């Protein structure tokens, strides 16, 4: 949906609202390293958080990652430790092996920092073994991804990546644009889409079943790459439950937003204890396996319900016998 | 003049949208590329052309959800002669595993429309094809309700009622409003091997008019 | 290749009782309803894949009366093939595959845009008045995994719809059949096959399902004598004048037929 | 085990009397109801337990006479028997490749239980064997004329765990049809049972079943109940020579000319049977 991308293009231009900068995602890390500029380890920075219930990562802004099937693929400057310390827990040593050159080698498409880190994968508690991990030099602020010169190789890769065929873009409607053979994933589970697989995405066309006119992949239905990114971040982003803007109904998950949320928000006692930008666009979908289907779509103001919540309520009319009884029971109540 | 005036309706109906093909979601209204396909379902030859000018929306916008069990993947060629010169069975298990697939759809559940349109002459067409011909056998053919194949609002399970109007465009739900729509398909280019058009689509007056699509820079 | 001469089309009439004629995927397994009615509603496929087996378990594998498309109810014996430029391909299959000779198919490997479309369609079908599920509560003596060992038993849960009657429209093209080799035969197996289609369906959730009636039109020309919705007006239902309440049987309802245009003809089958 | 070669159809009566033919677990335990009309049902699942359970009785384990669904039992352990007899070993929710063909486990399970023989199951579980259909099928039993249950309340003289509130009493309430009386439908099928070998003699203990299906079902709440009719309906040939419904309607249940008022026996009804086609023969004497 267009709205989506309007939305993040809206929001983005705000510096304090959060939005991720353009080939940029915010994912789950535990731990750093720490080597001297002379490219040897010595220091291990643990940012994982007690949540009470357990300890869990931290969020992180960091370079977005690949879509990995079956195939290997590399991230560009943080990764697992099969990547990097060519170990893991799989048995297979040669797939971790091979892992770890790719990364390597990804990584020579001058800096003093990135010549250091090459050094000391020279030769590359057991907590971290599975886990996301950042490099820091010793004593430096902020991290080695961080860098200027970082930044510009990122661009300089995705100015690589994006060349070849060119089309019409169908959200926006303009010529010769780069087109997606692939859309980035979709967060599933707690912290996305409940009860969907761990990546899940809207376009897919995985079947041969669902193809027409002799096209392929995701080049069945054109759209600019970094129109694809734009919504893919806005719906994450607004499925990051620390925001109040999401709220489960029954097998669906919904999602909402305008200039203000705090009314809307109150919908949460809608269901559990029953009673210039756009204005409540409201969107509810249901995960299939690995998939995700659109129930319902409505943009109308005021939010009100009262179709159904106000006929069922004036359907239990009836006049009380004490002069201090409450009007509007709860379902529990009722029930009990 | 020239062009005709055309009326349908049905129950159901299923426009596709592309992007969300796997999972159908359905247009708010008929895009050109359907209206070509129903009325070359009552008389068309390789001489003539189509050309679809406008399109009247007579009913609100309605929807409805529903679910059915599908298949995976399409079936391949055989040989004939190795086939029989050795018996051996031939066949697609649909129950079997993966094969099964589950997909979901939303759809229109209450449809009108009346279209405007006219003919054009292919370059192939003979020296003795004449336009008007054609156009007073197809309308032969409407009023005796005579037709090649039954219509359909997209796809074959959705039959189509359909009549020939002789008269002015009565009112309609949103006579008096504008609507956005955003982006929509136009048509298919044959010629560059099946490659897709757009155009932005704006409702007012349940009327639309959407550009012509044989014209050279609609192409670009 | 013959092919048949005239336009057709037809309407069937059949009914439930105490059964699930056709479950949703999406609710539980509720009987599907028409929320703006709350008439029944009952999808194709069921019907197609009805008479595919039905044609399966009949002929036994003639030799151009082999099914493409099975649901695991396949069985080992001879089978033949009559002989027939991808075109050689494309009738050889054709003519000895009921199922693709009546309903078509879309194949794996093509040039440019062909389709085999096939020369029959139908539609939904949908209940005459509005009907009520209900539900029923059941319960088993054993559990099954080790796990759940803590002595066993467990609940469950059925759908039923206590009575109800449905109508189905359908449509025949003459043209596509001269594309495809449809011809007599075909047809009156056709129309054994919807007759006959239930009697092969017991189940434990259909409860009991039957076939009432069948009208036939059949047109003059090669297309069409008149417009298809009218004709569909002359068939009408309605409840008897001594029946009162829900109805519960066959026998609270009237059915009658008008008379068709010159053009036309209208037989019974049923 | 050779298959049966004709297709079968037949009717069933029985009775009832101040008693709870079958209970509802969720409305207390009324007996279940047609809400709109009032007239009684019992789920089929109902009968097929008691011929379970006669058959279970009479036979006495006997080789090749087992039970699948017996009392409390862990289904999942019964399928890994078929694995070890067939000597190869199972999967996670998966069936052997075709090397050592599943159809040696399922002829192995289909061959010594009657049950499974008869009726068919669903055992696609963790340890997966496959499914069976089942040649015997039978639809709900409904009553010919609205029925009334009535409440009935009673007293104990004790109590159960520490009500210390009060050594006194304590109260409960159960629930009766005065009297009822219902009809069955059922089928047979040739092709399906060719799959399974559903012999004659299965039949033959299957209607022997059917006939003394009550006798030993005694308890405190059901009262008395018996059967009182059975028509079976042969075919000539292994597939039908006429339409179901038009063979159902040859019998046909009235109220005696003379009863009057609310019924309280079988003999406040009468019953016919009709001329039957000449493809099909109606044998009674069952």
């Amino acid at each position: 949906l267009q709205a989506l991308h309007g939305y993040y293009q809206r929001m983005s231009a705000d510096p304090d609202a959060g939005m991720p900068p353009y080939g940029t995602s915010m994912e789950n890390i535990s731990f750093a390293l720490v080597l001297d500029a002379k490219g040897t380890l010595r220091g291990i920075e643990d940012l994982r958080e007690q949540e009470g219930k357990k300890l869990r990562p931290r969020k992180m802004l960091v370079p977005i990652a690949e879509k990995k099937g079956n195939g290997i693929k590399p991230n560009f400057l943080w990764e697992n430790t099969s990547y990097i310390l060519g170990v893991d827990a799989k048995g297979k040593q040669e797939r971790t092996d091979k892992c770890h050159a790719a990364f390597i080698a990804h990584i020579k498409a001058a800096d003093q920092d990135l010549a250091a880190v090459l050094q000391f994968l020279e030769h590359g508690s057991e907590e971290v073994i599975g886990s996301n991990i950042v490099f820091r030099i010793e004593g430096e602020p902020g991290f080695v991804h961080e860098r200027p010169a970082a930044r510009q190789a990122w661009a300089n890769c995705l100015n690589r990546r994006e060349q070849g065929l060119c089309g019409q873009c169908l959200i926006t409607g303009e010529r010769q644009k780069p087109i997606a053979q692939l859309h980035p994933s979709i967060k599933g589970g707690r912290d996305g889409v409940r009860g969907a697989q761990a990546v899940a995405s809207i376009v897919s066309f995985n079947n041969t079943a669902f193809e027409s006119y002799g096209k392929e992949q995701s080049i069945n239905a054109p759209v600019s790459q970094e129109a694809a990114f734009s919504y893919v971040t806005a719906l994450n982003y607004l499925l990051n439950p620390s925001n109040r803007q999401k709220v489960t109904i029954a097998d669906a998950t919904v999602v909402f937003w305008a200039e203000r949320s705090s009314p809307a928000e109150d919908i949460f006692a809608g269901m559990f204890d029953p009673p210039e930008s756009v204005r409540f666009h409201v969107l509810g979908l249901s995960p299939n396996a690995a998939r995700l289907s659109v129930r319902f779509w409505e943009v109308d103001t005021v939010g009100h319900m009262l179709d159904k919540v106000g006929r069922h309520y004036r359907e239990l009319e009836i006049i009380p016998q004490f002069n201090n009884e409450q009007e509007f029971p709860s379902l529990s109540t009722l029930l009990r | 003049t020239y062009g005709i005036r055309l009326r349908v309706w049905g129950d159901y109906a299923c426009f596709t949208r592309p992007e969300m093909k796997v999972e159908r979601v359905s247009y708010d209204v008929m895009p050109p590329s359907a209206a070509r396909g129903i009325l070359e379902a009552i008389h068309w030859k390789p001489a003539i052309r189509w050309i679809v000018d406008r399109i009247h929306v007579l009913r609100p916008i309605v929807f409805d959800n529903v679910r059915r069990n599908e298949v995976s993947s399409k079936i391949p060629k055989p040989n004939p002669a190795t086939a029989m010169r050795d018996r051996k069975p031939l066949y697609f298990l649909v129950d079997d595993g993966s094969n099964r697939q589950q997909r979901a759809a939303t759809l229109l559940r209450n449809v009108d429309y009346v279209i405007e349109a006219h003919f054009e002459l292919t370059d192939k067409a003979g020296a003795e094809d004449n336009a008007g011909k054609h156009l007073d056998i197809f309308r032969r053919r409407a009023r005796a309700g005579q037709s090649f194949q039954q219509p359909c609002l997209g796809c074959r399970e959705f039959p189509a009622s359909f009549e020939l109007l002789e008269g002015d465009v009565p009112l309609s739900c949103y006579a008096g409003e504008k609507r956005d729509l955003g982006y929509m398909l136009l048509d298919i280019d044959f010629e560059r091997d099946m490659t897709p058009l757009f155009f932005k689509a704006v409702m007012e007056d349940d009327v639309i008019t959407p550009p012509s699509r044989t014209s050279p820079e609609v192409r670009a | 290749m013959t092919a048949i001469a005239n336009r057709y089309e037809f309407v069937l009439l059949f009914d439930v009782e105490n059964g699930n004629p056709n479950g949703d995927p999406d609710a539980g397994n509720m009987p599907r309803i028409d929320p703006e009615t709350g008439h029944g509603l009952v999808t194709d496929v069921c019907l197609k894949r009805k008479i595919r087996n039905h044609v399966a378990l009949t002929k036994e594998g003639a030799e151009r009366f082999n099914i493409y498309i099975q649901e695991k109810a396949i069985l080992n014996e001879t089978h033949e093939r009559a002989y027939t430029d991808a075109k050689r391909v494309t009738d050889w299959m054709c003519t000895n595959f009921y199922d693709i000779r009546t309903f078509g198919a879309v194949m794996t490997t093509e040039v440019n845009c062909g389709q085999v479309r096939g020369p029959v369609q139908m539609a939904f079908a949908r209940s005459v008045e509005p009907v009520v599920p209900q539900e029923v509560s059941i319960t088993r003596m054993a559990v099954t995994t080790k796990a759940e060992a803590e002595d066993n038993r467990t609940m469950g849960r059925k759908h039923i719809v206590p009575y109800g009657l449905y109508v189905a429209h359908g449509f025949i093209s003459a043209p596509l059949a001269e594309k495809t080799g449809f011809s007599d035969e075909d047809l009156t197996l056709f129309w054994d096959a919807l007759v006959n289609m239930f009697e092969h369906d017991r189940s434990a959730a259909r409860g009991l399902m039957s076939s009432r009636k069948l009208i036939v039109f059949k047109h003059q020309n090669r297309l069409g004598n008149a417009p298809a919705h009218k004709l569909f007006d002359l068939v009408k239902v309605s409840r008897a004048e001594g029946s009162s309440g829900p109805a519960r049987s066959f026998a609270d309802y009237a059915v009658t037929v008008g008379q068709a245009p010159e053009g036309v003809e209208v037989k019974e089958m049923l």
